[PDB]
């Protein structure tokens, strides 16, 4: 690409946004757990966040 | 740091010369090998804390 | 390195090429002696390697492209404006002296590796042993302050200790009047305002210093003008010299090793030429030398080390 | 908050792989792309913080200053690039370099979940400013300025460094998280106070305190304008950020300790606002200014009431914005007159219009005129520490006539008057100059429409 | 007059609180 | 991230959090317990090896 | 501390048991910064050299991170290893010692008595 | 001096500090003090000038009172315990004996008066050699003696090294003295954390060894060995001033930099023992070394220097000195603070 | 109106035998 340096940050923001989202599922041990948001799965459903 | 080279190869560089009741020449005791064996015997394994 | 300590351990002694043709031949005289053939008539009968006199460019010769540099880049000093004005204002007298006995320092460095290496023996002109004939010609005119003095002792004191002298120190007699008259007929108008007592301080440090202190640790040979026109003679008295003074006649394979890891080291070498000690005719500002630093990186095949510039067409840099 | 960190240190293969003509528009545009960014930390609940992950977190008090933070490294960049023209370009890369660590440094700072990594950052963001400071500085003349800074690490960061591996051996952690919950009230004895103490000094000298304001009108004169503009803008908030963590676990000994500090606030701001009407620096006024805001933001820490957190987090965000603007025109007058002496360069609206409608725009943020975030954080401060004690509205209204008396003096002194006659280098405002002014100041006029996001935590 | 009566300050309230400067290694 | 996200990782890492700083405190605990009376697997400080001892019959009976 | 545990056998850098737990994955982050100091070094290699920094000796910089990466690779298996013989050592002597960790009574909030101090 | 013979004798200094890491028998100590004492002499006068022979006459003094006093304090142990282990002593005055020993060994106060000028009269490379590699052995016997080790004198043997030297490289324009006083002073910080964390004094070694070894690299690199000459180096190669930056920095103890790690940990070590105001003017008194450090690169590293007109010939070579791991040991003496928890392969 | 730097006075300061 001639302009490969504009992509420098940008897909170390989007890299960088797939590792908080790699995060997210090593913090849910209490997804559809807590005493606040516990409920019932909705029919073709695994997960209530992800 | 205490790298046991001795025990990990297995070789007996320095252990004879270490204590009064290992195996002298000629069977020679030492004065005080009965004690020393007691005490030995008594102190092994325990650590040095239990054993004082 | 291509010479080190495990080519010493793998066989390479200097021994082994240290024949009788290994002599550095030292041919010294005053400014118009005519001894700049000489030395090269020896270099054409005793099959060495003449080694040109070192100028303000003797650095630029042995590095790079071999060309030059400029004035700003190397020496920051003119052999003609001191020619000019011995008694300058800016200190073109000791910084031109100084940059000179770096690069002599530099030329016996190579006089030296090329001996070690090769075992050819090398014939040199006005070595590191015969810098400071100048500079206290200079200082008897008062070209000079005494604190330039102190710190080319300094300087001395801490960079010919490391050497050896040389086998033969070959001196050519030529009177001032003879030196003038050369001078005359040469035809340079720089040159043609040297004086006549500064040629005479030049020839006293020669008969009263140079040559009585280098008739103990070498053999000199001094000659007259005439008489130095036929190499054979010279080359005569050379090859019957029995060499039995100084300190290379005990010169092991360890000595020696030392001295080579010594001069092909040029960093090391040239180590306390620029010592910390800040004289105003050799100190340069720190804006200055910024500006000259970044002038000189941005010179052709500079900015890198030698094998590193595509500039130049270095190729394959990035398997190096 | 990785999504912030790892563009950030993008940012140096952007500085480093860049042409040299364009180093500095590649920089600014994908900063400022990161301060767009930055708004996604805007996801503030009103009874939960948000909480990224183990290591990074963010309530409504860290989410301002990283914002402000993120938008500071473009302004810098912007502000630092005309006097680095004639600088070597790997020696400007370097400044870049060292401008993108500071900012690498300050967002994992502020989002710092633990107590301990918040020190590490803390006490790492001076190292990048420090190498900014002296070696772009113009000139270094620092013989008073050592001892200070040996000053400043005896009595301020070792002991909060002590004190900090002391409570993860007592309350087996230094999670903010965790020590909400976990916090016991810290009685009254000797190795009680000596914990207050040194929980609170490190953060006394970086806010400043008066009497130890003695570093900051040196640091900010002996600086190039980026690190003025980091360190009246971020650096000095970092002190209030860390009183106002550090606070939870220093109750109720607060309640007696705070008495001192207050008095050296209150009587403070007092003297360093009539300190700068005597000063012949224009940036030292500047400097003095900043020590005589930050003060109020030390009382209401101390008096630690909702009303005076709410005050203190605004004031914190409008004075960064407003300080950063006036160290910006006075180096855009230092840039033409080559001196930073204020009665040097005089009458310049007969010269500069529109540079000096900012000049009046920063003097009016910098009096406090209401609906701005300046007002709002002063006002709210001063009702709350009317609510700790009714006499000083005193202290404080009497501040506030010096605070405007020394706002509209370098209004007077360098706007207004006749103009100087032997300088005549008096260029036009470069466009990149005002864009600086406008960068400052019209995000700190739209905070006046939506305040609420720069009012912390607990509002 | 500062130093000497700060030190002598700390070594009351370490006679007080007590505070261990040789302390025993525990753990 | 919606509320539920935010509230559920919090307690995830609050979860984490307390667990380790638990553990901490137990493991200052058990050091000094270990120190204190040198019967577990730490602070074992080595004694003399008896198998060194040679318990042949000697030059002499008494001993 | 630990020094009586490694001694029974010594001078094993990984024992047998080691193997029994869960290496790190190549894309730990700890091998990451492992390999990025090996890149840091190339950099600085070329650098004390003058040599071109990002261009020169990319099959050095390349065994530069390789290098890195491959003993930090052993050095972690290495801190994994011995942060879980730490816990297995407290865990074992917890359990081999119920008098000295009593399990304490949790009291709710609505019997802990709390002194409230007001600011006012 | 014949690199064979050089090798040799760097292999007998290995093989005696070996023989102290590996033996179980006191008199083998004894030993390999001797056969490391013995190999390093020649190290110290490879350059044939009365400064080394003086400083080597100096060094063996100390290492030949050190030993006898190590040997006075085994024939104590042998009194009082009739056998020959190296563990811990059975007499206190054979502790004290051999930590009296052991600290002249190493160079701790108040027997710190050789490290400063042993290491100015001896070269670069046999500097590093002592400030380095002839650290591990005595630290291995107190790594294996800390039962028997009274903690007041070893604590009050650990303040007055960190004390002296801290106030003794504030005067000091010579680079080999700023590492020898640094030496010193981290030789205490090692020493008062032996008897409660022994892995916290390896790691405070270990760290140790590498930025010395950083610091007489680019020494040898720039062949500097003054404070002035050191400020020549920017004209000459940018990076070094650099490099020394960054690595006195370290030295000090700024965080975020790897020195900062070990001493942490020790104050983290510390303060879990109780110990709360020792640990606190330990560190009062690394501030002061720190400080000098930031004098000795803000004064004369960082803001560029009056030059010399010969320097500009030396632009045209570059070095060809063997710069052996510096790269390798200047990322691992700044860059490790985040690899903390590493100290746990120590335990 | 540059940066300053050291003089000779300012670098003769670290050249002595002692600070
Ligand atoms: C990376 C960080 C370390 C880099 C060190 C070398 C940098 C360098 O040489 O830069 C020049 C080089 C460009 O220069 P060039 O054109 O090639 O030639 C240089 C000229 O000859 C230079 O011209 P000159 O020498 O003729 O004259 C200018 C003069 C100018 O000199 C001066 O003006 C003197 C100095 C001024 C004051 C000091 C300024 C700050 C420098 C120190 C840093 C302090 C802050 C650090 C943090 C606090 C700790 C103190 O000197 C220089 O500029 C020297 C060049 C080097 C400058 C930069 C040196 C950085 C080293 C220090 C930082 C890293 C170590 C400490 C970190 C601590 C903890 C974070 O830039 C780079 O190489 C930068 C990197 C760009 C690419 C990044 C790619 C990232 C890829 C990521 C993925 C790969 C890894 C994957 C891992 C996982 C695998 C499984
Ligand atoms: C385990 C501990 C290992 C510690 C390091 C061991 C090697 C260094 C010590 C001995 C030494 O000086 O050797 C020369 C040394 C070069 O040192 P140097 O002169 O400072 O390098 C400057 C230039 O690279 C000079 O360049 P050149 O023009 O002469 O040629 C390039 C050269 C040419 O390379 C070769 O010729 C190599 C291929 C042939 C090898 C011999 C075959 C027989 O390639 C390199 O030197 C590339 C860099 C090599 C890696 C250096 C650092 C190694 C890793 C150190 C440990 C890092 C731990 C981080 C921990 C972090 C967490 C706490 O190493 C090599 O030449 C080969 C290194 C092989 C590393 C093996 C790693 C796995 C070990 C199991
Ligand atoms: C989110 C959307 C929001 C939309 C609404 C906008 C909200 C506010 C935005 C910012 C407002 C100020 C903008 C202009 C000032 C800065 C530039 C400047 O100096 O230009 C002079 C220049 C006119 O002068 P010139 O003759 O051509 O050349 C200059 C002269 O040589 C020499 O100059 P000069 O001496 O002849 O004249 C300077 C004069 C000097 O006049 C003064 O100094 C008098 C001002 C103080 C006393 C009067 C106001 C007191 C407070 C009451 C009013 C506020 C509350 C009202 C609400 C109800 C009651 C509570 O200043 C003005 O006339 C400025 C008028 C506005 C002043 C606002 C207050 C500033 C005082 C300090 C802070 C006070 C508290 C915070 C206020 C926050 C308001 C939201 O203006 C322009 O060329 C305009 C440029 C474009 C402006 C765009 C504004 C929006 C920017 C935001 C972009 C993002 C959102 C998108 C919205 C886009 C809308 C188009
Ligand atoms: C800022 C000025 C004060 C800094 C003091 C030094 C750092 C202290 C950090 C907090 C340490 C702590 O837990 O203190 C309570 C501890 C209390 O000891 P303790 O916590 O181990 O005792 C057990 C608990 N009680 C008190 C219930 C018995 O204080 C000390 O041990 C001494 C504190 C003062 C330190 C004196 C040396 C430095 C003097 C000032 C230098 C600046
Ligand atoms: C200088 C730079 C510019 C200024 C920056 C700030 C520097 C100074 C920082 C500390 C300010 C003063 C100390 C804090 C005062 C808080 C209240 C207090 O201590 O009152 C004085 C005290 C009254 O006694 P009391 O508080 O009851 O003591 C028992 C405590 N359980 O009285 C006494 O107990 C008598 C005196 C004892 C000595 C106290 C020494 C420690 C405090 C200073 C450190
Ligand atoms: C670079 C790493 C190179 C490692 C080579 C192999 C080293 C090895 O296996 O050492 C064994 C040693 C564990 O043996 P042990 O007797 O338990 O050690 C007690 C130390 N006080 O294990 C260790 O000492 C591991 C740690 C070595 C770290 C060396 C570099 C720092
Ligand atoms: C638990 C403990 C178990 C054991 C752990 C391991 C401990 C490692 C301690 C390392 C001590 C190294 C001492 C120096 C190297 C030994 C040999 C030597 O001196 O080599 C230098 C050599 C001398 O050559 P020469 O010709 O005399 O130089 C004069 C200049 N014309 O050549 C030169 O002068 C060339 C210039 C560069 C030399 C750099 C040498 C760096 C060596 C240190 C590497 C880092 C330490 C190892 C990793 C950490 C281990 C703790
Ligand atoms: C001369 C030496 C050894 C040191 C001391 C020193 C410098 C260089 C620069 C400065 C300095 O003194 C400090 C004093 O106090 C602060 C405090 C600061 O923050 C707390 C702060 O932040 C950038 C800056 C400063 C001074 C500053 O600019 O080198
Ligand atoms: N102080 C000095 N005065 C004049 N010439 C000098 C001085 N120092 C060195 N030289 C050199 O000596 C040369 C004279 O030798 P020649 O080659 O015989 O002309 C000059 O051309 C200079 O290059």
């Amino acid at each position: 690409r001639d302009h490969w340096i504009h992509v420098l940050v940008p897909v170390g923001f989007v890299f960088g946004y797939y590792l908080d989202r790699k995060n997210d599922e090593k913090l849910a041990a209490f997804r559809n757990k807590s005493l606040l948001y516990k409920r019932e799965l909705k029919p073709q459903e695994e997960v209530t966040w992800k | 740091p205490f790298f046991d080279v001795q025990k990990k190869l297995g070789v007996d560089l320095d252990h004879w010369m270490t204590i009064q009741s290992a195996e002298q020449p000629h069977r020679i005791p030492a004065r005080c090998h009965a004690f020393e064996k007691e005490w030995i015997e008594c102190a092994h394994g325990i650590g040095s804390i239990r054993a004082e | 390195l291509q010479y080190g300590p495990l080519a010493y351990i793998l066989g390479e002694k200097t021994t082994k090429k240290m024949t009788e043709n290994s002599k550095l031949i030292t041919v010294d005289g005053n400014i118009c002696s005519g001894k700049s053939k000489l030395a090269k008539e020896v270099a054409e009968k005793l099959g060495l390697k003449h080694f040109p006199e070192a100028g303000i460019h003797y650095a630029d010769s042995t590095t790079g492209d071999g060309k030059p540099l400029p004035v700003r880049f190397s020496g920051n000093c003119s052999l003609e404006k001191f020619y000019d004005d011995p008694k300058s204002n800016d200190g073109n007298s000791y910084r031109l002296q100084a940059w000179l006995y770096a690069s002599r320092l530099l030329q016996y460095a190579d006089a030296l590796e090329h001996l070690l290496s090769t075992g050819q023996g090398v014939v040199l002109e006005r070595s590191i042993y015969s810098d400071f004939v100048f500079l206290e010609a200079m200082y008897r005119q008062g070209f000079i302050r005494k604190q330039c003095v102190d710190h080319y002792n300094q300087v001395k004191k801490v960079t010919v200790c490391e050497y050896l002298p040389p086998h033969v120190v070959i001196y050519v007699d030529v009177p001032v009047s003879e030196v003038q008259s050369r001078i005359q007929k040469k035809g340079n108008p720089h040159e043609m305002k040297i004086t006549s007592a500064y040629l005479q301080d030049i020839e006293n440090v020669y008969k009263g210093t140079f040559l009585p202190e280098m008739s103990e640790k070498c053999e000199v040979l001094q000659y007259s003008a005439w008489e130095a026109e036929d190499a054979e003679k010279v080359v005569e008295d050379i090859q019957y010299l029995k060499y039995d003074k100084g300190p290379w006649l005990d010169q092991d394979d360890r000595k020696l090793h030392n001295l080579r890891m010594l001069v092909q080291d040029k960093l090391e070498v040239l180590n306390y030429t620029s010592i910390p000690v800040f004289l105003p005719e050799v100190t340069i500002g720190a804006h200055q030398s910024d500006r000259v630093f970044q002038e000189f990186t941005e010179l052709p095949g500079r900015k890198y080390r030698a094998g590193y510039n595509e500039d130049v067409g270095d190729k394959w840099i990035w398997l190096k | 908050m990785l999504k912030y960190i790892i563009p950030t240190m993008m940012l140096m293969p952007l500085t480093w792989l860049s042409k040299n003509s364009m180093i500095w528009i590649n920089t600014t545009l994908h900063s400022l792309l990161i301060s767009l960014t930055s708004l996604l930390l805007l996801n503030q609940f009103g009874d939960n913080s948000l909480n990224f992950s183990l290591t990074f977190f963010s309530d409504s008090l860290s989410t301002p200053l990283l914002i402000l933070t993120m938008w500071l490294l473009p302004l810098m960049l912007m502000a630092s690039q005309h006097h680095l023209s004639k600088e070597n370009l790997a020696r400007k890369k370097l400044f870049i370099s060292m401008l993108i660590l500071l900012q690498l440094f300050l967002i994992m700072t502020f989002t710092a979940t633990e107590l301990i990594f918040f020190y590490i950052m803390f006490e790492a963001t001076l190292v990048p400013t420090l190498i900014i400071i002296t070696r772009w500085g113009n000139q270094t003349e620092r013989l008073n300025a050592g001892l200070y800074f040996l000053f400043y690490t005896l009595a301020g960061s070792l002991p909060l460094l002590v004190a900090l591996i002391y409570i993860q051996n007592t309350m087996g952690s230094l999670n903010f998280l965790i020590l909400q919950y976990w916090v016991q009230p810290m009685p009254n004895s000797w190795s009680n106070t000596f914990m207050w103490l040194a929980c609170m000094m490190a953060f006394m000298v970086k806010m400043p305190l008066y009497g130890l304001h003695l570093w900051l009108p040196k640091a900010h004169v002996e600086a190039p304008i980026a690190g003025s503009m980091v360190l009246a803008a971020i650096l000095l908030k970092l002190g209030g950020y860390g009183m106002m963590r550090i606070t939870l676990l220093l109750n109720p000994i607060t309640d007696f300790m705070a008495y001192p500090f207050i008095m050296l606030s209150l009587w403070g701001m007092i003297m360093t606002s009539s300190i700068c009407l005597r000063q012949t620096d224009l940036k030292s006024l500047i400097a003095y200014s900043s020590v005589s805001h930050m003060a109020l933001v030390i009382v209401a820490i101390l008096i630690q009431t909702p009303w005076s957190y709410m005050g203190a987090t605004a004031l914190m965000i409008a004075h960064g914005l407003t300080s950063s603007m006036l160290f910006c025109l006075a180096n855009s007058n230092y840039e033409r007159v080559h001196s930073r002496t204020m009665i040097l360069a005089r009458g310049l609206q007969t010269l500069l219009p529109l540079m000096a409608a900012w000049w009046l725009l920063a003097s009016l943020t910098n009096l406090a005129l209401p609906p701005s975030i300046n007002l709002i954080g002063e006002l709210f401060v001063v009702m709350s520490t009317f609510s700790w004690s009714n006499i000083t509205i005193i202290l404080m209204g009497l501040n506030m006539v010096i605070t405007a008396l020394y706002s509209l003096y370098m209004l007077i002194t360098t706007q207004r008057g006749k103009h100087t006659h032997h300088i005549n280098n008096i260029l036009p405002s470069f466009t990149r100059e005002n864009a600086l002014m406008s960068l400052h100041m019209l995000p700190l006029l739209l905070l006046s429409l939506n305040p609420k996001i720069i009012l912390g935590p607990l509002y | 007059c500062a130093y000497m009566g700060l030190t002598a300050a700390l070594v009351k309230m370490g006679q007080l609180e007590g505070w261990k400067v040789f302390a025993e290694p525990k753990v | 991230d919606a509320p539920e996200k935010n509230y559920e990782r919090t307690m995830a890492i609050l979860q984490i959090e307390s667990e380790k700083a638990e553990l901490r405190l137990k493991e200052l605990e058990v050091r000094r317990l270990m120190r204190a009376k040198g019967d577990g697997p730490w602070f074992q400080y080595p004694t003399i090896d008896k198998a060194l001892i040679d318990h042949s019959p000697k030059a002499t009976p008494d001993n | 501390m630990m020094t009586g545990r490694q001694a029974r056998a010594p001078l094993q850098f990984l024992p047998d048991e080691a193997r029994s737990l869960p290496p790190p994955k190549l894309t730990d982050p700890r091998l990451a910064y492992i390999g990025f100091l090996g890149y840091c070094s190339g950099l600085i290699d070329n650098a004390i050299r003058r040599r071109p920094v990002l261009s020169a000796g990319l099959h050095r910089q390349f065994l530069y991170i390789t290098s890195f990466v491959f003993v930090g690779y052993y050095l972690l298996k290495r801190q994994d290893y011995m942060y879980a013989v730490r816990d297995h050592d407290m865990f074992s002597y917890i359990k081999s010692h119920p008098e000295d960790f009593p399990e304490k009574d949790k009291k709710t909030y609505r019997e802990v008595f709390e002194e409230f101090h007001p600011v006012r | 001096m014949n690199p064979i013979i050089l090798i040799i004798i760097l292999m007998t200094v290995m093989l005696g500090t070996i023989i102290v890491m590996i033996s179980t028998h006191w008199l083998l100590i004894w030993i390999g003090f001797e056969m490391n004492m013995l190999a390093i002499i020649p190290i110290m006068m490879k350059k044939h000038n009365p400064r080394a022979t003086e400083a080597s006459t100096k060094y063996f003094l100390t290492q030949s009172t050190a030993s006898m006093l190590l040997m006075m304090a085994i024939i104590i142990n042998l009194m009082f315990s009739g056998q020959w282990t190296v563990m811990k002593l059975f007499n206190p005055m054979a502790s004290m004996l051999m930590t009296m020993a052991l600290a002249m060994k190493l160079g701790m106060a108040p027997f710190h008066f050789w490290v400063p000028e042993v290491t100015q009269g001896i070269p670069l490379s046999s500097g590093l050699i002592l400030l380095t590699w002839q650290k591990l052995a005595p630290m291995s016997v107190l790594y294996q003696i800390l039962p028997s080790i009274n903690l007041d004198l070893i604590l009050t043997l650990s303040i007055l090294s960190i004390t002296i030297g801290g106030w003794g490289g504030l005067n000091q324009t010579q680079l080999r003295k700023i590492m020898a006083y640094s030496s010193i002073a981290h030789m205490g910080w090692m020493t008062a954390v032996l008897l409660y964390n022994p892995t916290m004094t390896l790691l405070n070694l270990i760290i140790y060894i590498i930025m010395t070894s950083t610091m007489f690299t680019l020494f040898m690199a720039n062949s500097t060995t003054t404070t002035l000459s050191l400020s020549h180096t920017w004209n000459k190669a940018p990076i070094m001033t650099i490099l020394v930056l960054i690595t006195l920095l370290s030295m000090g103890g700024l965080p975020p930099l790897s020195g900062f790690m070990p001493k942490w940990m020790i104050i983290q070590e510390m303060t879990k023992n109780d110990s709360i105001i020792l640990p606190t003017l330990m560190a009062i008194t690394a501030l002061l070394n720190l400080y000098f450090y930031m004098r000795l690169t803000y004064s004369t590293a960082l803001t560029m220097f009056p030059s010399t007109n010969n320097m500009k010939m030396k632009w045209q070579f570059p070095t060809t000195k063997r710069m052996t791991l510096l790269p390798t040991m200047t990322v691992l003496s700044t860059m490790l603070l985040p690899l903390t928890p590493i100290l746990s392969i120590l335990e | 109106a540059r940066q300053w730097q050291p003089d000779v006075e300012w670098a003769e300061q670290y050249g002595g035998a002692v600070m």
